[PDB]
């Protein structure tokens, strides 16, 4: 236990800029970081392309300029013009070969290049990078210092098992028997509240095992200390025969790996087979990956450490974009993790601090910049908002005998995760009445009327698929619900640092975010970080990862540790490793399935540890991201919203990621600016006409800006511009493939001046091409 | 339907044998014909399902060839 | 009729299904997705009678699941519907081999008794 | 068909005969979350609880009340257009299908009163989209 | 981004006969998810059909 990889479980993100680290990004480290971060540039931008050539262009290239000019262009001097500045892993050669005999020595050199990368990366997304660490133990005490003569090599194989695996119709562990965790109540199972379905091969053309080996794409690569070399992981599909990225390792010279994912491009093996299901489409192939990390730590005097096994090394899982990075999902992965190592029936045991409830109402009120439920039909925020018009949000602080019917008021409009609420129990099935989500099969039949409030959050789940299941509908999880139901009752806890910062939700928010950013624990939080960021339910697939994520069988260990700070809890730091099959893409289990289809019973036999079917939970490289959809473009334009008959509030899947309602760039231009600004276009408007009207309805032209929310859909080309353009959910999904990387991008931004408009300091602005202006 | 009128090997030895008056070849159950009934038999498909299959991975998976 | 070889090697396993008009909910609801009549005819009289259905069940359509008649001799003949199937809107489709919401159709099964008195009594 | 033609600019969004077949309306759900002021004597108002509508600052208040007038909502899904439901296609065609029966059912735009504006920028009179879909 | 069009093959013996190849019968969208669904007239698509002008010099022993 000398040695082990922090975080046990990286996530990187796809992204077509490109993998470098001053154009790339890197997973959250600690949690609540930079969620005010008005100077995040998700997308890369016009000044850091510049940046790049000129630090390109640093001497003596500039004394190599005027050997060649004294010497338009011939075949070798622009051999080594390239080169010089090292654009060979940017751009192909042969687009920078005719950039320049299509042609201040150097400015004709600097523009047709920079618009060279330009045409290549300029508003692009942005990878997500994750780096990994190794940490000395005993428990991680601070990073590995390597010493002169020391060297760490990295080992990373990784895999896509998507169009090998099965269908994804539902979450199988819907149906599976269980006492009930943290996560997941057992009322779903017990009582059939959304029965599993079957579920048949992908791609079910390619028959025998030994065939279907074809269908995997795989790949693995080793960086070491004593060399910063980029190798990229590409496998082929099928295994024509296409090249697929499937990311790219680097090694700095103190140790630290950084892991780049793909450049997210889907493809068929044909140009007519179009991914027209949210989930299974078979010709299909993408460039997410998953794997095992493990590395070797040798030091100067011959003493050599091996992370191999499953307590020491890590996992890494690359996903689609963050489209809004610095808006949380109310219920994350990490959430996940600390609710699987729970049960149900002794959650009257869990303490719950206020830090532990905050985090709740904190995210739920950040998806007002994501989702229109979330901005104007939400009355849990509203409530936050007069709260926070009175500099009374620290009465929610009170565990008080006063403060209970107010903590009540707010704990009674959420989902209980038991769906034993707001039901109608037929012939003693469950049948729910509050508003349900039709299927788009329709029967001309009148709905029964509702008789029950929608509670909160108003987003879909895992029981989507039937109409009238109170899991149609996401609840925040047992364990999240019960220290809700805590802070309801009073049993909660708080210290007097906290009720001093808590006027309104966005101080607390600031104090418990430097509460994260002071914590010693250097690897457990960087460990919560990569996690946080990514969704926790529901669980159709979902975004990133799925179902077996919420399982504690799939973890080899998963404790609690510690707090975030020692009077402050913040929902706790865990030591969580996932479990692994030692032997890697070489495993014996590597290709495993279970026939024709899949079903609840081969997940009820792989709880065994003995069983042929245990497996399961012992993950291979691809194991985690084959059950998402395949490309993954087809369930991201499919993660959006899900019309009910009645208008609003309006359904959203995961927001939080992939944004349903935005404000875009163009309305942001409208009211950033103040009345007394004296630019000739004032919020879009003349100089003179904007200071010549009252400034009672110049700041009311702000705020109608301001609440003009864009479907995000909208923010590009999917198949709905043009004269009789068809749009629609299919034209959406086949669009995706192409459109993901134009669609908006959600950063933090200011308005320096709101004066008395109402728009907050920090506004979150989706930035795309169409909706610039 | 199409396949039983011109590509069913057993539906044209039938019309041979009706040809030259000898369908009750097939009712003749001596060793002398034993060969005719089991070249017919033999083109039918065993419902069991356990005839042309390549077992798959012995978990086993039984795969049609 | 079937070898057991098709479950015990799993050859074709069977899969779960969903719900017909999956909208409509609680029992009681749905007793209107069924269509159901019931007649009577006797070796007294030849007239034919209609066993005259409503989907949905107790706007609404009549659905002739069949009619009956009986000669004097005490032959019962049964004839079904006419083949007339139909959705509730015009623009509900079937475009599944055979599943589709909001449609009818007069295809029915139902229990056929009788009862024999003799002059005796 | 008579709606918007989107180009692949995002704004403005054309329109063809808006004036009689709406794109963008107030539906009757936001005009119930602006009309009341402040004072107003219901138990609920401008779909706040009373202690909540009276316990915020005049000015957040007012904010929120030009929030609401300012959500506008395509007048296409002021019904069931063939975008209603889990998976559901919608799109142009879908809407020409449904429209022969749900043209009845589509939202009517109807002046409103707003008796007490204050300062919140809402006009005296407002128009409002009554529909089944965005009542409340 | 722009696509090579082989629209053809030419060669010319020895003997002064020249050979037309056409091309392979590659027809492309710019788009993979542009589908040519119209008998006719599908914007986004190229063939590699041509036609041309075909025109010779004849340059004897005598200049
Ligand atoms: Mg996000």
């Amino acid at each position: 236990c000398q040695y082990k990889i922090y975080p046990p479980l990286g996530i990187a993100r796809v992204g077509n800029g490109p993998a470098i680290k001053p154009l790339s990004l890197s997973t959250p480290e600690v949690p609540w970081a930079h969620l005010y971060d008005t100077n995040v540039q998700y997308l890369v931008t016009q000044q850091e392309l510049e940046q790049l050539l000129e630090e390109a262009f640093g001497g003596n290239v500039i004394n190599e300029i005027s050997q060649i000019k004294t010497k338009k262009f011939k075949q070798e001097e622009i051999e080594t013009i390239t080169g010089l500045l090292g654009l060979s892993h940017l751009v192909p050669q042969q687009q920078l070969s005719r950039s320049l005999d299509n042609l201040d020595i150097v400015q004709q050199i600097k523009g047709a290049l920079l618009k060279v990368l330009s045409d290549h990366y300029l508003h692009a997304v942005k990878k997500q990078a994750q780096n990994f660490y190794i940490y000395k133990c005993d428990n991680p005490v601070e990073k590995l210092k390597l010493t002169d003569g020391d060297k760490v090599t990295w080992r990373v194989e990784v895999a896509n098992k998507k169009s090998f695996w099965y269908d994804y119709n539902n979450a199988l562990d819907l149906s599976l028997h269980t006492q009930g965790s943290g996560n997941l109540s057992k009322n779903v199972s017990k009582h059939r509240l959304a029965p599993a379905m079957t579920a048949k091969r992908r791609n079910p053309n390619v028959i025998t095992n030994s065939l279907r080996k074809q269908l995997v794409i795989s790949s693995q690569g080793s960086v070491s200390s004593d060399n910063n070399t980029q190798v990229p992981l590409r496998g082929k599909f099928p295994a024509e025969r296409h090249n697929v990225l499937q990311g790219s390792i680097e090694c700095d010279n103190e140790g630290v790996l950084r892991f780049y994912a793909g450049n997210g491009i889907s493809q068929a093996l044909s140009p007519s087979s179009l991914n027209t299901d949210f989930a299974d489409n078979s010709n299909w192939f993408d460039d997410i990956c998953d794997g095992r990390v493990t590395a070797v730590v040798e030091l100067k005097n011959g003493d050599t450490f091996e992370i191999q096994d499953e307590q020491s090394s890590a996992w890494v899982a690359t996903t689609p974009p963050d489209y809004a990075p610095q808006i949380e999902p109310i219920v994350t992965m990490y959430d996940m993790v600390s609710g699987a190592a729970l049960k149900e029936q002794d959650l009257d045991n869990l303490t719950t601090q206020f830090s532990d409830v905050f985090p709740i109402l904190y995210r739920l009120y950040r998806m007002q910049w994501v989702n229109q439920a979330d901005f104007t039909d939400n009355a849990v925020n509203t409530q936050i908002r007069e709260l926070n018009s009175e500099l009374g949000f620290a009465q929610l602080l009170d565990n008080s005998a006063s403060a209970k019917s107010l903590r009540e008021g707010i704990f009674n409009q959420f989902r209980n995760p038991l769906f034993d609420q707001d039901i109608d129990v037929d012939d003693p099935e469950w049948v729910s009445n509050s508003r349900i989500i039709p299927s788009k099969d329709e029967t001309n039949i009148a709905a029964k009327p509702a008789t029950s409030s929608l509670k909160l959050p108003f987003y879909p789940n895992d029981g989507i698929d039937y109409p009238g299941s109170p899991v149609q509908w996401f609840a925040i999880p047992p364990f999240m619900y019960q220290h809700l139901q805590n802070w309801a009752a009073g049993d909660f806890s708080v210290t007097q640092v906290e009720k001093e910062s808590a006027n309104t939700i966005e101080e607390l928010g600031l104090f418990y975010s430097e509460q994260f950013k002071n914590s010693p624990n250097s690897a457990l939080l960087c460990a919560r970080g990569a996690l946080d960021a990514l969704y926790g339910g529901g669980f159709h697939p979902g975004v990133e990862l799925t179902w077996p994520m919420r399982h504690n069988l799939i973890y080899s260990q998963n404790d609690y540790v510690s707090s975030v700070t020692p009077e402050i809890n913040l929902l706790g730091l865990r030591e969580f490793r996932l479990k692994q099959d030692l032997q890697g893409l070489n495993s014996p289990n590597m290709y495993q399935d279970f026939g024709h289809v899949i079903a609840v019973d081969n997940v009820t036999a792989s709880i065994d540890p003995n069983s042929d079917a245990a497996w399961l939970w012992r993950s291979t490289p691809g194991d985690l991201t084959k059950w998402m959809g395949i490309p993954w473009q087809s369930d991201a334009a499919s993660c959006q919203a899900v019309y009910t008959p009645e208008d609003f509030p309006i359904p959203s899947w995961w927001a939080a990621n992939l944004p349903v309602h935005v404000l875009p760039l163009a309305r942001y231009n409208k009211f950033k600016d103040s009345q007394s600004a004296d630019l000739p276009e004032i919020n879009g408007m003349t100089h003179s006409i904007a200071q010549g009207m009252s400034e009672e309805t110049f700041e009311h032209l702000r705020l109608e800006q301001f609440s003009q929310r864009l479907d995000w859909l909208h923010t590009a080309d999917l198949g709905f511009v043009g004269f009789h353009a068809e749009g629609g959910y299919t034209n959406g999904l086949i669009q995706m493939v192409s459109q993901w990387k134009n669609m908006a991008m959600v950063m933090a931004r200011p308005v320096e001046n709101p004066g008395s408009s109402g728009i907050p300091n920090v506004v979150y602005v989706a930035y795309s091409q169409a909706d610039k202006d | 339907n199409q396949a039983d009128f011109t590509d069913n090997a057993v539906n044209t030895q039938i019309r041979e044998l009706n040809s030259e008056l000898g369908f009750a070849q097939l009712l003749d159950n001596s060793a002398s014909a034993k060969s005719l009934r089991e070249g017919i038999f033999n083109q039918f498909r065993n419902p069991l399902f356990d005839q042309d299959i390549d077992v798959d991975d012995p978990s086993n998976e039984w795969v049609s060839n | 009729n079937l070898s057991k070889n098709v479950s015990k090697h799993r050859l074709a396993p069977a899969m779960t299904a969903k719900r017909r008009n999956p909208n409509v909910i609680t029992n009681s609801l749905r007793k209107q997705l069924v269509i159901s009549s019931q007649g009577s005819v006797s070796s007294d009289n030849n007239t034919q009678v209609p066993l005259r259905g409503k989907f949905p069940a107790n706007e609404r359509h009549n659905v002739l699941q069949g009619s009956i008649e009986c000669d004097n001799e005490g032959v019962l003949r049964f004839y079904a519907g006419n083949g007339i199937s139909q959705a509730l809107s015009p623009s509900s489709l079937n475009t599944d081999f055979a599943d589709n919401s909001n449609w009818f159709d007069d295809i029915c099964d139902g229990r056929v008794t009788a009862v024999v008195e003799l002059k005796n009594g």
